[PDB]
RNA sequence: GAAAGAAUUAAAUUAAUAUAAUGGUAUAACUGUGCGAUAAUUGUAACACAAACGAGUGAAACAAGUACGUAAGUAUGGCA
RNA sequence: AUUGAAAAAAAUAAUAUAUAUUAUAUAUAUUAAUUAUAAAUUGAAAUAUGUUUAAUUGAAUAUAUUUUAGUAAUAGAUAAAAAUAUGUACAGUAAAAUUGUAAGGAAAACAAUAAUAACUUUCUC
């Protein structure tokens, strides 16, 4: 290479370019994902869901009722603070950092129609920690997963070192599933309605969970896990099982609007709210 | 007008005027370039064209110039004798072609066309248009233009009077009107008498009659009299009709019926078993002999 | 040759894998393609119709509590400032529950607690 | 002493050969480049005989 | 007709009673053989399934019958009844 | 000193070729504590399953429930054994004979 | 049944075979399909199950809405609102699908594809929008042609070019293409395909081929020169093969003079630029404007102030390059040019 | 009023760059991927930076062949 | 082409054949395959030839032949953990910190964390 300098050269039109589409290589990427001919597709609606139809039909103007604040205005987040003009220094000064945090916050808007709390993913995580010796069973944890939640399992290799945990990095230990629309609504379901309620000292999810913009996690010990009916047919080929974590991804601005909207769908809480 | 090294060193390729300039298109970049001239502001308008730079000049000298047109890439040299040689291949083609249209003009038909080298180049373009994707009516009239062409231009580079050009474009406007009219090719680039495409819609009503009754192929003459309506075809159908009727008609092996198919008499072809989906059982059909038309 | 554990490791990790467990691609004909797309173009349309009715209905449903919250300030703010209590800890009740393929044995129940 | 010198020699019988350097038992080097007396691109092989460190074949076909 | 494979090799081990149920609660496919034609097209089985369509798997212990979704108060059009619209939504007038 | 099975020449899934995954599947319906049956979409080849416990017969999930049948994993224990051999003794008026130990 | 009616609607918004239509509209899973040929084919093909009566409901949805949105078009009066409404009607029909992917849309057949209905006009525009305009508009940037010869273009209509009459050999150029003296050395045709509604009994077209390269050794730089010129060219949506057929001398402003490169005077770029005329209104018929043939340098030729002098909005534009070969001298002998000059092999 | 797309703006070079420090890099020079293994080739190299000489650095251009790219073009090893 | 149903065609592209031009184009025919590649006394399935039961034909039944089983990860132009560090073409944006999550804590893995003014399309009042 006779030199590294990138620099692109200015067009004369306003017509946008893609050339993905004038290459004759690749003639099957050109086709949508969704569309019937390509190698990819899939069907999406083989059949209708209750559960996300129960939301669109009874919690949907229950949310909205139940949130709404009258008059209420937008709350501004902790963003970038500008630097005060007073000195010949600020002309290219890079704004300050927000108050409390090293990173920008997002508005909290008053909940109106368009916007009401509603589920948008379901993500578990599995951290065979015992991986280190024995790969072997993290294959396990991708079954686990694949049996369980019925979508492909990405799975999840090590990315730190720490030697009095014996931790090695660059290995694979366990699996995650990326889950949407109605499988999503199947294991929620399906959570609520056989898994959760066979744990002895059960109580629900504790109210101090959560990302402070949505988001509510919670845990599966080893032994809860026995209990998925895709387990307890075949207890036989199941030997070793363990735990993993739930991580639900919802549209709600605030962790208190999810907590509403959850209880819904039949989860229970326990503790006292912050 | 400037480029960079691997050092990032930034050199000047045309010969000009440094100047140091910012361009709007990126901002937080310095930039430094070499302005054509010295009265010119670097950052050029978006959209002028852009200042180039012929730099090269022309050869006057009579040798210096004979030496330049004589030096080609040896790409072109080593592809110089092929090319030439298929060149000849070709113009041989063409040559015999010319003549065999010659040929059948005069003999076959009995059209007394003046001239026989305009006519016979009229045709064979004709020809290679109609074999290209051409319409009819589009091909007769390139070929037309491309005659009347080369003589306006002979006209003017040999200075030909008005009259010169008028009769010869006349003359060559009469000699194709009359091979459209008088002549005609038939679905193989095969020049014959010409056929109105009415006629042609008759023709090929009649044939298919003509066809459609005759479709058992029991007896030897039979075939013979199918294949038989399967000669001035070419006149009146296009390819995809002739090849079409003959897969509909000239079947290789005939349907399977009662005649067809039977195994009373012994040497029935071969057994020729298949599968049926049916009853999920092997199946045995021994075919006849007036069964296929290779042998029939 | 491979130990007991590898063997149904391998088997587990078959059953995730696609080796030889699909069939060929799906192959419509030309006309048959224009019926795929038809009917996913009715149903595109179908949903986004649904979407926007019920979209609609929410327009007119905040309509309405805004006109009531208004209303109910002007006349009497003794029971308005009640209304506009927040419902952070609101929690639907668990008796209520997602709707099932098939009823139950006991369709309802006519005594509580 | 981990570096070797070796000569490559062209494939076509021109005698004209390219010499490059590798580490004590990399694989053998086999590259195309232009060769001026034929003017063209030809294969370089390696002249002598060098010790490759072994290495196992990949089993593209399922085995056992 | 897109879908995959079942993999019984797993779910129904060698040798167990209830796999060699099952193998005969199936119907096996048709395989390729030499010297015989097949109007529809050579047979592609690959796990012991044709690859140019779909699969069919044939699957107190007492049968599980669900109940109708049409109950008492729909046939007697009782209007005082909670039963009357299992699936719609009730209000009371 | 991990174990580690072997990888093999991964192969080539090239631009064009991605097939999603579609895993065996069976409709299977789900009998409840009632009679409530949901169809879920499951990989294991049986269709019927019925729920010895579950949301019903929680008392959590039905706080309103006056009457709540209760039914655990059986397996061995009272419900099994202690029933059976002991089917004389009888009683919760028994329970009250046993009710204190009257201690400070 | 908007559809099925044919009172008012276009024959075009139909399948012109009728084995095609009755299988698509067919009742039950009893007719084989069109396409596969081979009967033994035909036996191997299966189609997807449930595929009629899901169909049929569709066909019956589109329906509905389509006659909503033709009577919503009778009320309108905006001819511009009117060919919206009209697309939106019958864009969805499978009958127009069929008839526009799956036949040819430049040599277009007015039984199948007509271009004067709206849907078949939004189609092809939506098609051209794909990938024509997308490769033509990289090859006049990445080629420098729009900057030299004109501030921008924002393309409206398809412009394709051929030269029939110079070898007898059918091929649509690919704009940027490389092309032989030989081939170049007769005469383009142009078909300049419209997508947007446009009064095609009044609007003019011009149409110019300039070559921005031309060796100017008296400024050490480029000169353009003009290459063909055609004015006053009338235009149809479905008959928009510009040909000697379809214009006269009076609208030859610069005949045609072929690509006659020299040699080591590097590539020259023959840029096509269609241009439409002012429409004035208040005028019945269209509006002729006489060219001033005075100066019409054709040697050292400005498109700009020949584009401002005479208000001529473009449209459309294509591109193809030449260089120095055996044949030019044949050419310019056959042209009556003196010969080219011969140039060096570098620059100094 | 809503859904999707193209995206825009602000922040960012603190991560990353085979290797020290410095300069540069988001238009990425950083990362992922397909082809590839080609330019990690071959004869003339003007002109500049640097410079006592010996040496050193960038490189336009002419000619032969190769890889990638639809094309424009890029590649005479590695951001320096 | 034969093989259960009762004259054709008018796109891009691929394949087969043919030929026009110092133009990698046109004419006709049809829409293959798209996750594979040796090696199995043993598992599964299949067709054919007989028998016994239960015209045909269901089941079992012995043999011959063949097919499945070598069960192995990427299913995404993949994008900050590991391996190909020089060429080309396309595409993307890191890192810290904070809030949570069974073992899990200061330190393992996952998820979330700046604003939509204007433009295009679709649906809708
Ligand atoms: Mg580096
Ligand atoms: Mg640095
Ligand atoms: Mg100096
Ligand atoms: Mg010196
Ligand atoms: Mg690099």
């Amino acid at each position: 290479p006779k030199s590294a300098c990138s620099l692109v050269k200015p067009v004369h039109h306003l017509v946008k370019i893609d050339k993905s589409k004038l290459s004759p290589r690749f003639p099957e990427l050109k086709y949508d994902k969704s569309d019937i001919r390509s190698p990819g597709f899939k069907p999406k609606d083989t059949h209708a869901d209750r559960l996300n139809d129960h939301y669109l039909n009874t919690l949907q103007s229950d949310l909205l009722l139940i949130n709404y604040s009258h008059n209420a205005a937008v709350v501004k987040g902790l963003k970038q603070r500008a630097w005060s003009g007073d000195s010949p220094y600020h002309l290219n000064r890079p704004p300050k950092n927000p108050r409390g945090s090293k990173a920008q916050l997002p508005d909290i808007h008053p909940i109106k129609w368009s916007n009401i709390p509603g589920l948008e993913s379901v993500v578990i995580n599995c951290f065979v920690r015992e991986a280190r010796e024995n790969q072997l069973l993290a294959i396990t944890a991708a079954l686990q997963l694949q049996q369980i939640t019925g979508c492909k399992p990405h799975p999840i290799f090590s990315k730190n070192d720490v030697p009095t945990w014996k931790l090695r990095k660059g290995h694979q230990m366990g699996a995650k599933v990326e889950l949407k629309g109605k499988e999503m609504s199947q294991f929620l379901s399906t959570l609520t309605e056989i898994v959760l309620p066979r744990i002895r000292e059960y109580k629900g999810i504790s109210n101090q969970s959560g990302n402070r913009f949505g988001g509510i996690s919670f845990g599966l010990t080893a032994e809860d896990i026995k209990f998925f009916p895709e387990i307890d047919a075949n207890q036989d080929s199941w030997p070793k099982t363990f735990g993993m974590h739930i991580n639900i991804n919802t549209s709600a601005q605030l962790d208190y609007q999810a907590r509403t909207l959850l209880s819904g769908f039949q989860f229970p809480f326990f503790g006292e709210e912050k | 007008n400037v480029g960079i090294g691997k050092d990032h060193s930034i050199f000047a390729l045309e010969p000009g005027v440094v100047r140091y300039y910012l361009d709007p298109f990126h901002p937080k970049r310095k930039f430094i370039g070499v302005a054509l001239r010295r009265d010119l502001k670097l950052p050029s308008p978006h959209f002028e064209p852009t200042v180039r730079r012929f730099g090269r000049f022309e050869l006057t000298n009579k040798r210096a110039a004979y030496k330049e047109e004589n030096s080609i890439s040896r790409k072109d040299y080593l592809a110089k004798p092929n090319i030439l040689k298929q060149l000849e291949v070709r113009e041989s083609k063409r040559k015999e072609l010319q003549d065999k249209l010659s040929k059948v003009l005069r003999d076959e038909l009995k059209l007394d066309i003046k001239d026989i080298e305009l006519a016979t180049s009229y045709l064979i373009r004709v020809r290679a248009s109609l074999k290209n994707g051409y319409p009819i009516e589009d091909a007769r009239f390139n070929s037309r233009y491309y005659l009347k062409e080369e003589e306006r231009l002979k006209a003017r580079r040999e200075s030909w009077t008005n009259e010169k050009l008028s009769e010869s474009l006349s003359k060559i406007d009469e000699c194709s009107d009359l091979l459209n009219s008088s002549t005609s090719f038939n679905n193989k680039l095969e020049l014959h008498q010409y056929i109105s495409e009415q006629e042609k819609q008759a023709l090929k009503a009649k044939l298919l009659e003509d066809l459609e009754k005759s479709q058992h192929l029991e007896t030897k003459k039979d075939k013979n009299y199918i294949k038989a309506l399967f000669k001035d075809a070419c006149n009146f159908l296009t390819l995809s009709e002739e090849v079409h009727l003959r897969r509909k008609y000239l079947k290789s092996v005939f349907p399977e019926t009662d005649s067809t198919v039977e195994t009373k008499s012994g040497k029935k072809s071969i057994v020729s078993r298949r599968f049926d989906y049916t009853k999920n059982k092997v199946e045995v059909i021994a075919r006849s002999r007036r069964a296929f038309l290779s042998k029939l | 040759s491979l130990s007991p554990l590898a063997q149904r490791v391998v088997t587990q990790l078959s059953v995730m894998s696609a080796s030889r467990k699909q069939p060929k691609l799906l192959k419509l004909a030309r006309e048959d393609l224009i019926k795929h797309q038809t009917i996913e173009k009715c149903w595109s349309i179908y949903q986004q119709q649904q979407r926007e009715r019920r979209n609609l209905q929410l327009e007119l449903q905040y309509k309405s509590i805004e006109r009531s919250m208004n209303l109910l300030q002007e006349l009497s703010p003794r029971l308005f400032e009640a209304a506009n209590a927040s419902e952070k800890g609101k929690r639907f009740p668990m008796e209520m529950k997602v709707p099932t393929d098939f009823p139950p044995n006991t369709l309802w129940h006519y005594n509580f607690r | 002493s981990k570096n070797s010198v070796i000569k490559l020699l062209s494939t076509a019988a021109s005698g004209y050969s390219r010499y490059i350097s590798i580490k004590k038992g990399a694989p053998l080097v086999t590259q195309v480049r232009y060769d001026p007396v034929v003017k063209r691109h030809v294969l370089f092989k390696e002249a002598k005989k060098r010790k490759v460190a072994e290495r196992k074949p990949l089993d593209f076909l399922r085995t056992a | 007709r897109l879908m995959w494979t079942f993999p019984a090799y797993f779910y129904f081990k060698k040798g167990t009673v209830a796999e060699h149920k099952f193998l005969s609660l199936q119907k096996g496919p048709i395989s390729k053989k030499n010297g015989i034609w097949f109007p529809r097209g050579i047979p592609d089985i690959k796990h012991g399934r044709e690859r140019s369509t779909k699969q069919e798997v044939k699957l107190v212990n007492r049968p599980v019958i669900p109940n109708d979704r049409i109950t008492e108060a729909d046939r007697s059009n009782d209007m005082k009844s909670l039963e009357r619209q299992l699936s719609r939504t009730l209000y009371l007038l | 000193t991990r174990i580690t099975l072997p990888r093999r020449p991964a192969k080539k899934i090239q631009l064009g070729k991605s097939r999603p995954a579609i895993y065996h599947q069976f409709n299977v319906k789900m009998e409840l504590s009632d009679g409530s049956v949901v169809i879920r979409r499951s990989q294991y080849p049986k269709g019927e399953i019925r729920l010895i416990q579950d949301q019903r017969n929680n008392p959590l999930w039905n706080p309103s429930r006056d009457d709540l049948v209760v039914v655990d994993a059986n397996s061995g224990g009272s419900l099994d054994r202690f029933n059976k051999r002991y089917s004389s003794l009888f009683s919760t008026v028994e329970l009250s004979e046993e009710n204190k130990k009257k201690t400070q | 049944h908007i559809w099925s009616d044919f009172t008012t609607r276009p024959s075009s918004l139909s399948i012109q075979s009728s084995k095609v239509k009755n299988y698509l509209f067919q009742k039950k899973a009893s007719l084989d399909p069109p396409s596969i040929s081979r009967r033994s084919n035909r036996i191997k093909y299966s189609p997807p199950e449930h595929i009629d009566e899901i169909f049929r409901m569709s066909y019956d949805f589109l329906e509905q809405r389509s006659s909503k949105f033709y009577e919503l078009a009778n009320k309108t009066k905006n001819p511009l609102k009117k060919d919206a409404l009209l697309i939106k009607a019958e864009i969805n029909n499978p009958e127009v699908q069929y008839n526009f992917q799956f036949n040819n849309k430049l040599n277009n057949v007015k039984d199948i594809i007509d271009y004067d209905v709206p849907v078949y006009r939004h189609l092809g525009k939506q098609h051209w929008e794909s990938y024509g305009q997308m490769l033509l508009m990289q090859r006049l940037e990445t080629l420098a042609a729009i900057p030299d010869t004109l501030p921008t273009l924002v393309p409206r209509a398809e412009v394709n070019i051929k030269f029939p009459f110079s070898t007898g050999v059918n091929k649509w150029i690919e704009p940027g293409e490389f092309l032989s003296s030989n081939v170049t050395s007769m005469r383009p045709i142009f078909k300049i395909q419209e997508y947007e509604l446009v009064n095609v009994e009044k609007q003019l077209y011009t149409v110019l081929i300039v070559n921005p390269d031309v060796p100017d050794l008296s400024n050490d730089s480029f000169k353009t020169a003009l290459c063909y010129g055609l004015v006053n060219i009338n235009l149809t949506y479905n008959d928009n093969l510009i040909d000697p057929r379809k214009f006269h001398s009076s609208n030859i402003i610069a005949d045609y003079l072929p690509p006659v490169p020299e040699k080591n005077a590097g590539k020259q770029r023959f840029v096509v630029w269609v241009f439409r005329q002012p429409l004035i209104e208040d005028k019945q018929g269209p509006n002729m404007l006489e060219i001033d043939r005075k100066e019409l340098s054709r040697d050292d030729f400005d498109i700009r102030q020949f584009t401002k002098k005479y208000n001529l909005t473009a449209i459309g534009a294509h591109i193809w390059r030449s260089e120095w070969d055996a044949k030019v001298a044949a050419v310019r002998e056959k042209y009556g040019l003196p010969p080219g000059r011969v140039f060096s092999r570098v620059r100094r």
